[PDB]
């Protein structure tokens, strides 16, 4: 052993990397109850000071808010408060149960409970200071807790101010829980799975009416993404194509491979010294693609994701299959060129060479498909029925329980369509070929009756098909559009030739699990966009009515496409964002985002003003004004009307920076008001009152321009200020140039302040809704279809 | 479709090996490639079997290199 | 004193471009008869990029 | 298809650059213009052919 060492400085290059998830692996959600009850206000003891501005032997109780951590700017004020809705919502419970969070009072005179920690260290402050009246005292013994169980109803005594006892009592009133019986547990599961006799249900359990569940918000896609939005719509297909891949059933028994397939050979009777064209019918004949076309189709007629086809033409059974495929699937469900080239080959090998007629002479875009045009050049009532019925068929658009739905003609389901396409072809069988050879026709309808030869399995396979197709469209909340995807999946038809070739006399039904784990799924992602929805657009329609030019509406469809564990948001561009945005615009907020930004709005300033480091404004009037008298502070130089003098908006000035006008009025000793959040400071001294300290802080504005190091100066003058000796002998009442635009806070009343909080007792909350009801099915053979009549029974 | 109008560019690529364009996002690009696909399956093996290899990735992006010279490594 | 080129004045401010786009959407959502659909279909969408 | 929410306009320092510029050298144009057009009428008077 010997070792020695060298390094190598690598970059290090960290892109986005989007991750990822799939549907049955997004967690639904987790649901908020409540903690603490939001407070903005708290009360505070403060010094008070009598008229004359001396000082009391007593203190008194003042709101004050929680966290004063507001900016420099209304710009930013109005991001400050943005920001809290924000946190309102992030807070903003759906169920509460008060008890949890409830504590005791150490001075009630029964010995009562209250709501919150805070609410009893208040009631517990007030009564243990001196200098508190007794009233309050008799107030804080009597309330306590009072229940009326025949209701299940609490009223709990809360201290509060007014604001949070609307943002709190709105969280009461409107808590999404509704009673839960098994009735509702029934009626969440679709009417067709409950109207189909193939399912079973039970449960054994009895919920009470105590308990409560909440029910999803499965309102239909607002934003309708099958409109112009085809790449993320590209993106949902997909992510819906393959959760609906991972439900259609594998197949039970099949037959035998290497004997149908030495049947096939029999019937096709071979020769080891040619090259014969039937041979290419064997290619892929396996299992677990049989299985892969069942569920590719399945899960692409579900999801509506369109599928294109891949086929070589030395093989004439791929073409075969595709007659019966196009006959049973529509043809809108197909991308164009796939289908043209299909029935190009079906048309230039099985039908006008079997009537003696040309080739074709068709143009690559023809506003015709071939079976089209080609419907009117027969004269064979078989043949022409057939391809009228394959070129008009199409889905049906029909809304059923709210989701709109891609259905089938009702001709397809009930088998019979295999009839009028065995009549073609028998009618074709019977033809000879006047242009080509008897070998060719040999080949040919040799190969037909390879398929002729499975015909009850076939009618049995397409209403399966047709059953599991409607069984697993009830399990879908998001209505299904048909529109074409950007993107196919290749379809095999030598796997096609496998399934149909591969099949018997034993019948797949989902299983429930299956069914329910699947409609869980797509409930939850349903739920989630609309209330990452919500959320977005109540955000996007308040910023449209609060003037916050600055802000890029782009980080917000981010966090809601990021909420979406499924896109790939470093690629998604913004443009798109936009239009996203867009739309987001139009829509209508819910009841509990709308309600609570009303309550926000109307009380937004005046939460602003409070917060004692900023104030609303400032008064600069050329003459010696006096003073005003309050009782938190003493003597000050406020203003709360700002009346008469007039006022210039500062963000107008920061926007569009011209100080012509401000230098030109503050030269000329022109009486105005500059409204606009402003720092100060608190000058408690009296020698810089004289002295008119707070003239001297504008004139900088004409030195340096920037507007933001702009402090206007308080004079609160009281008997705890030094220098009070002053006013009390020389006889003088302050007065005081450049007074503040500033509103006081508000004095607590103690008992106008109380309030009873309102709310239940004692439910209980469900959230996996579907655990309760177990559910089987009846044997697979004998199942049955919406005709009343056994699916998988021909022989 | 060489012709008049046309040109041609060819290029020796053989000492790209050491490069800044091999190491990081050439792995990483094949790192995203297979989470995509992860996603693009239902089964568990197949999952399984992709993680594999994107561990196998990992484990390249670093990687060290014994050369003798004479007695010392 | 000096010679200028100005513009239209629904060019200074962007609203000429509604009208080209209210054309360009007309063009996608338009079929083409003789064309083919591959070259069809990618023509349409990179019509609605716009 | 690469743009959006990212204005840039000319700073007044590049203006009054391309202005000082503009100015200068049309300046320039109509100075050396008078030149040429003296001496060469001052050729033409003073019969220097």
């Amino acid at each position: 052993v010997q070792y020695e060492i060298l390094q190598k400085t690598i970059p290090t290059f960290e892109p986005k990397e989007s991750i990822l998830k799939k549907l049955e692996d997004i967690k639904p959600e987790q649901v908020k109850k409540q903690t603490k009850l939001f407070r903005i206000f708290e009360p505070r003891q403060l010094p008070v000071y009598r008229a004359n501005g001396e000082k009391e032997l007593r203190n008194r109780w003042y709101w004050k808010l929680k966290r004063d951590t507001l900016p420099d700017g209304d710009y930013d004020v109005r991001e400050y408060f943005l920001n809290l809705y924000d946190q309102v919502l992030t807070e903003m419970p759906d169920y509460l149960l008060l008890k949890d969070m409830a504590v005791e009072n150490k001075n009630s005179r029964d010995a009562g409970k209250v709501v919150d920690s805070e609410t009893a260290a208040i009631c517990d402050a007030i009564f243990q200071d001196e200098e508190t009246e007794g009233v309050v005292r008799r107030f804080i013994a009597e309330m306590r807790q009072r229940v009326q169980a025949d209701r299940n109803v609490v009223n709990y005594p809360s201290i509060l101010h007014p604001i949070d006892h609307a943002f709190n009592e709105y969280f009461l009133q409107h808590q999404l829980v509704e009673p839960l019986n098994n009735d509702i547990i029934f009626n969440y599961i679709p009417e067709r799975i409950r109207n189909d006799v193939n399912y079973i249900l039970n449960m054994d359990r009895n919920l009470p009416s105590t308990a409560r569940y909440i029910r999803p918000n499965l309102l239909q896609d607002r934003l309708n993404l099958h409109d112009n939005f085809e790449s993320l719509w590209d993106t949902i297909t997909t992510s819906n194509y393959i959760l609906a891949r991972s439900v259609v059933p594998d197949l039970k028994e099949l037959v035998s491979t290497e004997a149908q397939i030495q049947k096939m050979s029999q019937d096709l009777q071979l020769e080891a010294l040619t090259i014969q064209s039937e041979t290419q019918f064997l290619t892929g004949i396996n299992s677990q693609a049989a299985n892969d076309c069942f569920k590719t189709l399945i899960a692409a007629m579900l999801s509506q994701r369109t599928m294109s086809l891949d086929f070589v033409t030395t093989n004439y059974m791929s073409l075969i299959s595709g007659m019966w495929l196009l006959t049973v699937v529509p043809n809108d469900m197909f991308i164009r060129e796939s289908l043209v080239a299909c029935q190009l080959a079906i048309i230039n090998t099985i039908i006008y060479p079997a009537f003696g007629m040309q080739r074709m002479h068709y143009r690559n875009g023809d506003p015709q498909t071939p079976f089209q045009i080609a419907e009117q050049q027969i004269q064979n009532f078989q043949v022409a029925n057939w391809l009228h019925f394959v070129n008009n068929n199409q889905f049906r658009q029909v809304v059923i329980d709210g989701v709109l739905n891609q259905v089938l003609n009702d001709n397809i389901r009930n088998g019979h369509v295999v009839n009028q396409l065995m009549e073609a072809l028998m009618q074709l069988s019977r033809q000879q070929f006047p242009t080509m050879p008897v070998d060719y026709k040999r080949s040919i309808q040799r190969g037909i009756l390879l398929l002729s030869n499975r015909l009850g399995q076939l009618v049995d396979l397409t209403r399966l098909l047709a059953y599991n197709y409607e069984t697993l469209m009830a399990c879908i909340t998001m209505n299904m559009q048909h529109v074409q995807t950007l993107t196919t999946e290749k379809l095999q038809l030598t796997s096609v030739t496998s399934l149909c070739m591969l099949i018997g006399n034993a019948t797949v039904i989902p299983s429930p699990q299956t069914l329910f784990h699947y409609y869980n799924v797509n409930v939850n992602f349903h739920s989630n966009y609309n209330e990452r929805i919500n959320d977005a657009v109540a955000i996007i329609t308040a910023a449209n009515r609060l003037n916050l030019y600055q802000k890029k509406m782009k980080s917000i469809v981010e966090d809601f496409l990021k909420r979406l564990q499924i896109f790939d948001i470093s690629r998604v561009p913004d443009d798109q964002m936009y239009r996203l945005r867009d739309r987001l615009r139009l829509l209508p907020v819910e009841i509990r985002r709308l309600d609570i930004f009303n309550l926000i709005l109307m009380n937004m300033e005046q939460i602003e003003r409070a917060s004692d480091k900023i104030a609303q404004g400032v008064i600069i009037a050329y003459r010696d004004m006096q003073l005003e008298r309050d009782e938190m502070y003493g003597y000050v130089n406020i203003a709360r009307n700002l009346d008469g003098f007039q006022q210039i908006n500062l963000e107008e000035l920061m926007r569009t920076g011209d100080y012509a006008q401000i230098t030109n009025m503050l030269l000329n000793n022109q009486p105005v008001a500059l409204v606009g959040a402003l720092p100060f400071i608190t000058d408690s001294s009296v020698i810089s009152l004289v002295a008119k300290l707070d003239a001297t802080v504008f004139a900088q504005i004409v030195k340096l321009r920037k507007v933001d190091t702009l402090k206007p100066i308080l004079y609160k003058i009281n008997s705890d200020s030094n220098d009070f000796y002053l006013v009390a002998n020389y006889d003088w009442v302050p007065t005081s140039t450049t007074k503040v635009y500033k509103q006081i806070p508000q004095q607590f009343d103690f008992r106008a302040s109380m309030h009873m909080l309102t709310s239940n007792l004692t439910f209980t909350v469900y959230s996996d809704l579907l655990a309760f009801v177990s559910a089987d099915t009846v044997e697979p053979i004998n199942a049955v279809a919406f005709d009343n009549m056994r699916i998988m029974n021909e022989l | 479709f060489l012709s008049n109008n046309s040109m041609v560019l060819y290029t020796d690529v053989s000492q790209w090996d050491s490069s800044q364009h091999n190491t990081q996002p050439f792995r990483k690009g094949i790192i995203m490639g297979l989470d995509m696909l992860a996603n693009m399956t239902n089964d568990a093996r197949v999952i399984q079997t992709l993680n594999l290899y994107k561990q196998t990735q990992i484990n390249l992006m670093d990687s060290y290199v014994q050369i003798p010279d004479g007695n010392v490594i």
